[PDB]
């Protein structure tokens, strides 16, 4: 019993600094992806002030 | 099984490392001591060998019987060694009565 | 091969430890029926003497005495004719009930 | 089974029990088998099936 | 020991889970990432397409 409890918290204690380390890892296609979804958004922000400010003045000039 | 065993049972080693000096001492040292039943008790292989060579020292020791779970190669040497020195059966002078 | 190894790992001591308690308690009893005299040639003594199983030991039983009835029988029959079998008997034997195969 | 093999001859010399000589089993004498030389089988001798 | 082996196999358990379920919505963070920018990007392109049809009808009509 003494040596299964030593080698179980052995495991416990090394599997959490495993996946500690992979989470400090995991963070670049996040931020990746959190600057290709900012880029898109602000496209799409201005094409909806395009489509707005060119209906305006088609209409005015109509 | 255990990366730290020793590290964690060095005490336990040189707790029973004491104890088998202390036995081969009295054993050498022992003239009229000569007697000795370690059965029925956990004497670590490595133990009991160097209590069995440490026996070789003093041949005036007539009888030593040893746990039983030591290995059996040395069981037959001590066995050997014990028989080496028994003590000669005293034939019993039967007295004539008159 | 996974299993295996896991099996191997795992359930190897405690039917080791058995085991070996059995087999040194079969010596045990050996030596005690010889009076310490003479010691197992092989550790296959102690499968010789349970080879046996009740039921099975039954039905061996009876097979080996029908089996053998028949033996005890033939050490008289010396001089008899040597007469050709019949064609009946082979036509019985080929075209009897086409057992199970 | 191959500690108990270990253990039942470690008793054997202990209880000083004289290991009956076992009867040296027949010689597997190399009888007369005429073995069938079949033409070519001298031709053959000794060459490996994949020659 | 086995009320220790059994309590420490399911804390390992639980929390193998947890660390498995977070890297995985790490990778959930990336996922929604792209789904985000396949939403803008579907959002871009309508509003191009609108901002083309809006323009060439109202040149037309001007």
């Amino acid at each position: 019993f003494k040596n299964e409890k030593d080698r179980l918290f052995s495991i416990t204690s090394d599997m959490t600094r495993q996946y500690k380390q992979m989470q400090d890892e995991l963070l670049n296609q996040v931020n990746d992806l959190n600057k290709t979804v900012i880029e898109k958004d602000e496209e799409i922000k201005k094409k909806d002030q395009q489509i707005q400010d060119m209906t305006k003045d088609y209409e005015y000039k109509l | 099984a255990n990366p730290n065993f020793f590290e964690t049972n060095k005490d336990a080693i040189e707790h029973n490392k004491q104890i088998i000096e202390n036995i081969c001492e009295v054993l050498k040292a022992a003239d009229t001591l000569l007697y000795y039943d370690f059965r029925f008790n956990n004497i670590s292989k490595t133990d009991a060998k160097a209590i069995i060579d440490c026996l070789e020292a003093n041949k005036n020791i007539y009888y030593m019987e040893l746990s039983e779970h030591i290995p059996k190669d040395l069981i037959e040497r001590k066995k050997g060694l014990m028989k080496k020195r028994k003590p000669k059966k005293k034939k019993k002078k039967k007295a004539k009565k008159k | 091969e996974n299993l295996k190894r896991l099996v191997k790992g795992n359930e190897g001591p405690d039917i080791l430890d058995k085991m070996r308690a059995e087999r040194r308690e079969w010596i045990m009893r050996e030596l005690e029926k010889n009076e310490f005299k003479e010691a197992p040639q092989d550790p296959s003594e102690f499968y010789n003497q349970q080879v046996m199983d009740p039921e099975q030991q039954a039905a061996e039983a009876a097979k080996a005495a029908e089996e053998a009835k028949k033996k005890g029988a033939a050490k008289k029959d010396d001089k008899k004719k040597k007469g050709k079998p019949s064609e009946l008997d082979e036509f019985l034997e080929n075209n009897k009930p086409t057992g199970p195969s | 089974d191959e500690m108990i093999a270990e253990e039942l001859d470690i008793v054997r010399l202990r209880y000083d029990i004289k290991k009956k000589k076992q009867k040296k089993p027949p010689r597997p004498r190399n009888k007369g088998k005429n073995k069938k030389k079949f033409p070519g089988d001298s031709s053959n001798k000794g060459r490996d099936p994949k020659d």
